[PDB]
């Protein structure tokens, strides 16, 4: 998760070009990692 | 916890850019990682930490605003409501 | 390390502060406020985590004064809203709710309403809620603006062309208030607002009496006892209204007559109305054999007991004996009798001082002229 | 009004005002009108002449309708799906969610309502109701809280009530909805629901949902309340459940624009002319081409933009570095970050060439921006996404451009732009 | 008319009235022989299907049996299993005229039953 | 409201002429306003019976 959230960081660098397919996939492993780790069940 | 405060930052900056050119399902996604990352730091991230008072206002307007926001219509709709909703509320459950 | 709390009222007051030109939409202000602010259950003894300040509730308060389209979701929560707001530390929030008339403009908006005319148990419970958490916090330092709030807000309702007289809004929610209303103290409450609540009470509950409908159509189910029908819904309200008046003209003057106290009573100053008490007789006289009539019957009673002298009681049964339809004149005309009435009349005549009182005021040739 | 409208002004300045601010008049950067299919209709027959085309340029109309395509597009997000949905199904008209739920009652002598849940109603003529509740003599209102394993969008609410025995249907039913599942909600006041033999309460709004409290009031001829089946119909925000455009999108803003660029050609140059200047009006209008259908179909989008860029050549440049190098905008700034640069579809393709081949004093130009855009991306490729990544598609159409210029007998020296190092460059690219 | 009801549980509603979609209102008159000083009327639905039953009803009374007059505004009765319409103060009538309305939930209008109750000035029915 | 309609198709088909233009602004001012409450203050559910086939009032083209 380290690596994966810094993988985040630097893919969302620009904001502070995105490329926001790559963006997509990473947020979603990502919180598929999270979720593994009761509102959010809607999802 | 430092690095989890620059991305949870830089995921509130992608929060508020997004436009007609980004998609409501990638935001609750968004919204819900914000949440997650937030609550699993040992000092967990407060709002404070993540935002400032501009950035705050359009998040807050994004939810009541009446330039994002038309009545039936809301922005990102029901679900990117409920999504920023939830997010801010677990935020500041973290923190208190 | 620090809290976001300063940085969220920050945000919030602005949020409040916009509202007025538009720029945030109040349903969703109030719902994310109450989301944000209940840290997940909402409970009316919640202390928000997010605080407003004066000038954020004196907008919201204007806001909804003015707002046309104000649902029952956005009065739900509005009405959760508000009490979290009197359980504010901000001068008290629930005494600048309560001494700002647009609360009482709100809560008039709010009662006075294919749909049911109810609100449903749910937003009934939410106002008792707002009313009772204003009560709480007002008790300890100022219950008579508290009181007299409520008795303002009754007496706008009932006022001609009010909720109460065009049978409008929830009358769940009404009778919920005038029940509320009934367990609360009026002690130093001004004469003037007892006054008005009464007699616009005695006049809708006159009209109510009189304007009665043709037909009658109650389901099976139905057992309940109509308003003219004495010694045994809109009635309910009606009732509870006439035990209000029936609290208020029990309560003790203050020396100078201009407040109820803490031997004279506002009994007495109804009494002297000569408007109420033609309103409060002819009523009876329409009644017939707890209900409406009942109470009518219960304040005459009680406006006797209180009465400083029996002439006090007496003045006004003798000027409705000697009048006829409406306080009309006339030959033939002569006033309306009733059982429930006649019986209140005898009760008055109860005793040996009453009736030679009666005797030295006419009463005797009176009703002898009256029977010819 | 607008035809009784002394003149085509009296008509156009309430339009224009209402189309200059935002809610209930609000003015702010973000802030702008509400647009409806009917209104923008309306506004469109309006538009219908010359002469009121005319006022309406001269009255800063296209401006303003440029600018409030630009702001509400950075204003709202796109709700249609896109590939984080698609990864959603990959990791596998409304749908009842009712029979997924746990139906209770506040009362502990209420008979259990499971059988309400059920996703088979029982049959019309069945004498006894799947669900009864015994009123108290003093009880009002039976509540039925039904909790979902998650939150819904819920839009419909359904109540059969027992059809045998009408007089045991509830009076009234007061729904309440909870987000949350904790803090319950009155959606509104009672639906008086006697004397029907189906309680169908739709939410005009969807509301997220994941509990439902029908307050059901007692009949006003019984005692007791049967019920057959209650539905709690709605979507999912994702899953085989999760099944007016210019209202909620820029796209009414394009509409408009497209009307007074195309409908009289007479002015379409003043209208280009009026519209080319506005900042950001390209990447607005790319970034709605290349969205999903939301109102607009692709080709009057494309003819937008095509009218745009040929008004002039800086916007015909600006035009190609956006659909090739950067379609980005040049917290109230339009940002317009989602889409990756040099995406291509049909409608680039056809715009490029249209750019390309079409013939006025631009056009060399425009010939030498899309060939410097193959020399950047072969000298990138010899190693600024849309370098990195030029579409094959887009290369295919500089090239059928070139061809289809070369046998189109141009008023520009064709051969000039086509010098050796670049044949060269891509010479190496290809064999690389 | 009938002074008998039908079987409570009569599967066929009596009398049946099929509303064109343009109809809102039914009416029955009823013409007595001579006046009545009319106190009650019963209405009574079908029963088994309470979908039929009017949701509203107006009542008008003629005394001299020709010019009807609404007696109130009309007496809601959708959900009731019996309609029993009270004058508080009874009333001359020679003709009764009931408007029912188009039920909430139905296109036919199904009642069992229709009772004029009340008294004559003099003979065995004319029983503060 | 059965009267009130009914007096609204008995005003629709009367004349007009020669009625001042105040009265006119004012009952077009009064129900321009009332009927855009009316569209702007419409109820969250909508429940009707099978046999109601209406359009609802934010419904246009039908």
């Amino acid at each position: 998760l380290e690596s994966l959230l810094n993988l985040l960081d630097n893919l969302l660098s620009p904001l502070q070009v995105l490329d926001i397919p790559m963006i997509s996939w990473v947020v979603m492993l990502v919180s598929r990692l999270l979720d593994y780790v009761n509102q959010w069940s809607f999802i | 916890h430092e690095r989890c405060i620059s991305v949870v930052q830089k995921l509130v900056l992608f929060l508020l850019s997004m436009d007609f050119t980004c998609h409501a399902d990638l935001l609750l996604f968004v919204c819900k990682v914000l949440a997650r990352i937030a609550n699993a730091t040992r000092p967990t991230i407060h709002l404070c930490e993540i935002v400032n008072e501009p950035q705050l206002e359009r998040l807050l307007l994004l939810l009541v605003g009446t330039d994002f926001n038309r009545g039936d219509i809301s922005w990102g709709g029901a679900w990117a409501q409920y999504s920023l909703t939830c997010m801010l509320q677990d935020i500041l459950a973290g923190e208190l | 390390q620090l809290s976001s709390v300063p940085m969220l009222n920050v945000c919030f007051n602005k949020l409040f502060s916009m509202l007025q030109v538009h720029h945030v939409q109040l349903e969703s202000l109030l719902q994310l406020w109450l989301t944000l602010s209940l840290n997940f259950l909402y409970n009316a003894n919640r202390i928000p985590v997010i605080s407003l300040n004066q000038a954020s509730i004196t907008s919201f308060l204007t806001v909804l004064a003015w707002y046309p389209n104000t649902l029952l979701r956005t009065w739900c929560l509005v009405l959760h809203s508000l009490t979290l707001m009197t359980n504010m530390q901000l001068e008290s929030t629930a005494h600048l709710l309560v001494s700002d008339p647009n609360l009482i403009h709100v809560l008039v908006k709010f009662l006075s309403g294919q749909h049911s005319p109810q609100v449903g148990p749910t937003a009934t419970q939410a106002m008792q809620e707002f009313l009772t958490r204003l009560q709480v916090h007002l008790s300890s330092t100022c219950p008579q603006i508290f009181s007299e709030f409520l008795l303002k807000l009754i007496h706008i309702l009932s006022t001609e062309r009010g909720a109460f007289q065009t049978g409008q809004g929830p009358l769940d929610a009404q009778v919920k208030l005038l029940e509320f209303t009934l367990e609360q103290n009026f002690e130093v409450v001004s004469v003037s607002t007892i006054s008005a609540v009464i007699e616009s009470v005695t006049f809708l509950v006159h009209h109510y009496i009189t304007c009665s409908d043709k037909v009658m159509s109650r389901s099976g189910s139905d057992s309940s006892v109509g308003a003219r029908a004495c010694f045994g819904t809109r009635d309910q309200l009606m009732f509870d209204l006439l035990k209000l008046v029936n609290i208020l003209v029990q309560l003790p003057l203050s020396g100078n007559r201009e407040y109820s106290a803490r031997p004279a009573y506002v009994a007495d100053l109804v009494l002297a109305n000569q408007q109420i008490m033609s309103q409060i007789l002819s009523a009876l006289g329409l009644c017939n054999s707890i209900s409406v009539g009942d109470g009518l019957f219960t304040i005459l009673t009680t406006l006797s007991k209180k009465a400083s002298t029996v002439h006090m009681m007496l003045q006004p049964i003798l000027t409705y004996m000697a009048c006829g339809y409406m306080g009309r004149q006339g030959s033939l005309a002569t006033c309306q009798l009733s059982e429930p009435l006649l019986w209140f009349i005898l009760r008055v005549l109860d005793t040996s001082d009453a009736l030679k009182a009666f005797h030295d005021m006419g009463g005797v040739q009176l009703i002898c002229n009256n029977m010819v | 009004l607008s035809k009784k409208a002394s003149t085509v002004h009296m008509m156009l300045q309430p339009i224009l005002t209402y189309m200059a601010c935002g809610y209930m008049g609000r003015q702010g950067s973000l802030a702008t009108c509400q647009l409806s299919e009917p209104l923008l209709w309306f506004i469109l027959r309006v538009l219908d002449t010359s002469d009121a085309l005319k006022a309406f340029h001269d009255m800063g109309g296209v401006q303003l309708i440029c600018n409030n395509m630009v702001t509400s597009t950075r204003a709202i997000v796109n709700t249609a799906r896109s590939m984080v949905s698609t990864i959603m199904k990959f990791l596998d008209g409304i749908h009842n969610f009712a029979p997924l739920g746990t139906i209770t009652s506040s009362s502990p002598t209420a008979q259990p309502a499971e059988v309400l849940l059920q996703a088979t109603p029982p049959h019309r003529r069945a004498r006894s109701a799947a669900w009864s509740y015994i009123f108290l003599p003093e009880e009002a209102w039976c509540d039925l809280t039904i909790h979902l394993p998650a939150a819904v969008l819920l839009k419909e609410i359904h109540i059969q009530p027992h059809l045998a025995s009408l007089a045991t249907c509830p009076s009234s039913v007061s729904v309440e909805v909870s987000a949350d599942g904790v803090n319950m909600l009155p959606l509104s006041t009672p639906v008086v629901t006697s004397g029907l033999t189906y309680i169908k309460i739709q939410l005009v709004k969807a509301e997220v949902a994941s509990a439902v409290c029908l307050r059901l009031h007692r009949p006003r001829d019984a005692s007791t309340l049967g019920l057959s089946q209650i539905k709690l119909l709605g979507l999912t925000a994702f899953g085989t459940t999760s099944s007016d455009q210019v209202s909620k999108t820029s796209i009414g803003w394009l509409r408009l624009l497209h009307h007074c660029l195309t409908h009289i050609s007479d002015l379409e140059g003043m209208m280009a002319s009026a519209a080319a200047p506005t900042a950001n009006l390209l990447q607005t209008c790319a970034a709605l081409l290349m969205s999903p259908y939301c109102g607009m179909h692709s080709p009057n989008i494309e003819v937008v933009l095509v009218k745009i860029g040929l008004q002039s050549t800086r916007i015909g440049l600006k035009l190609i570095d956006i659909l090739l190098r950067n379609c980005a905008a040049s917290l109230n700034s339009p940002l317009l970050f989602g889409r990756l640069n040099g995406l291509s579809s049909d409608s680039t393709i056809d715009i490029l060439y249209q750019l390309g081949t079409t013939q006025d004093p631009g056009t060399k130009d425009r010939i030498q921006a899309l060939l410097k855009w193959v020399s950047d991306s072969a000298r990138v490729a010899a190693m600024e996404y849309g370098l990195l990544m030029p579409s094959p598609s887009h290369l295919h159409c500089v090239a059928a451009i070139l061809w289809h210029s070369y046998e189109l007998l141009v008023e520009y020296d064709l051969p000039a732009l086509l010098d050796q190092e670049l044949f060269e460059l891509l010479f190496n690219w290809s064999m690389s």
